[PDB]
């Protein structure tokens, strides 16, 4: 209801180019919300409206940038990121299963490039995914937050698919190798996660282990002597 | 190898602590020593070890984490020219590391490696300062005398040589008494 308004407008705001970071930033501000709801599709409408070339018109008002405009940018860019992560996650799932040379060949495109899509949200260049590099920016604690909770709604979760996608084709060794990510203190991905995920992902890779060892291999996937 | 089970039943402060263990035995793959120590911190924030025996852990891997730094950081390009497995090479030494961040063969060197290479003196565990000289006056070589410069003013200092360093002289000095400025 108060929603649907503010989405209804998106519209507007996309009508006029002198307008358009703030068409960028109210826009972004409902995917928050909306992913903060685990809401894809929703998000993914909203997206859509948004003239996906937004910033290169934003980069000509300027030339002379606001950190709130630098900032629903680099959102902008992570909110993508996030999506197209999870629409080739879908697309790699649909192919693992229809089973009918092309074949294979297009699977592995299709592992190698969510794998990439993925490691794309989790290691997001330059502060990571749904974190400033700007902090000039005028006090805004809702969003703040809002980006905040997105970190541990949305980042564990890619996670998990990661290590299936690893797993279901058997990159084992890459899987336990999602260990040195997680708890890198680069980018401290383990403190997002909860102590229940913490857990769910190590027996996840106990079972890449055990895979590993069914092999001759150790526990990580390396040689015995 | 009790740590896959000790997984299993959900000891985690134990698994965390056979699988920290491991980690320090690791001298045969950096990439395996990496992955134990990143299993070994894992385990020890998804146990339920007291705020700040936790904190205490995690401190002090935070504290070897700081040392494998040194051999993560090594440029790819150097590593694709002495033609090393990317990641199938040995847990190396300070010694090796400095050897190796200090190779002329290192071209992109800059104030950051010849850095790295210094604080990695500190990690030598037991001659140091033949070392810190052989590693500063390859800085300057480099440099064609910038950098020199930007190493010191990184450090921000009575460890340095002037004298004996020596042993084109006249911007030696010109620094060594700007350093005399600085450090006094």
């Amino acid at each position: 209801e108060e929603d649907r308004l503010k989405i209804d407008v998106i519209d507007w705001l996309v009508f006029d180019p002198a307008q358009r970071a703030e068409a960028l930033k109210q826009g972004n501000a409902i995917m928050r919300k909306f992913l903060a709801s685990k809401k894809h599709e929703a998000a993914k409408e909203v997206f859509v409206k948004i003239p996906q070339d937004s910033i290169a018109e934003i980069y000509n008002q300027c030339e002379e940038l606001p950190a709130e405009d630098d900032n629903a940018i680099r959102e902008h860019l992570c909110i993508r990121a996030y999506l197209e992560a999870h629409e080739t996650f879908n697309e790699w799932f649909k192919h693992m299963n229809s089973v009918p040379g092309s074949w294979k060949g297009h699977l592995d495109a299709l592992t190698a490039d969510v794998k990439e899509k993925m490691y794309n949200v989790l290691l997001f260049v330059d502060g990571g995914w749904m974190v400033d590099v700007r902090e000039d920016a005028k006090e805004d604690h809702e969003r703040t937050h809002q980006m905040v909770l997105l970190r541990k709604l949305c980042l564990p979760m890619l996670c998990f698919l990661l290590h299936t996608i690893l797993h279901s084709t058997g990159q084992y060794q890459e899987c336990l190798q999602l260990a040195d990510m997680v708890s890198s203190e680069r980018h401290k991905l383990y403190l997002v996660f909860s102590k229940e995920e913490l857990r769910k992902l190590l027996q996840k890779l106990r079972e890449s282990s055990l895979m590993l060892l069914d092999q001759g291999l150790d526990p990580l996937g390396y040689e015995i002597q | 190898l009790s740590w896959l089970h000790e997984i299993n039943s959900q000891e985690l402060e134990k698994a965390h602590a056979t699988l920290l263990g491991l980690a320090n035995m690791e001298t045969r793959y950096f990439a395996k020593k990496k992955t134990l120590l990143g299993l070994s911190k894992l385990a020890a924030l998804a146990s339920d070890f007291s705020e700040d025996m936790l904190q205490e852990k995690i401190e002090e891997m935070a504290e070897q984490e700081r040392f494998l730094l040194h051999q993560e950081t090594l440029p790819e390009q150097l590593l694709a020219e002495k033609q090393l497995n990317l990641s199938a090479m040995p847990v190396l030494t300070a010694p090796q590391l400095i050897g190796l961040y200090i190779c002329e063969e290192n071209r992109r060197a800059n104030e950051y490696d010849f850095k790295k290479a210094l604080d990695l003196l500190e990690y030598i565990d037991e001659n140091i300062n033949d070392l810190k000289l052989e590693i500063l006056c390859k800085a300057l070589q480099r440099d064609n005398w910038v950098s020199k410069d930007s190493i010191f003013v990184k450090i921000l200092l009575p460890e340095v040589k002037d004298l004996l360093q020596a042993d084109f002289e006249f911007v030696l000095k010109a620094n060594y008494e700007y350093y005399v400025q600085g450090q006094i």
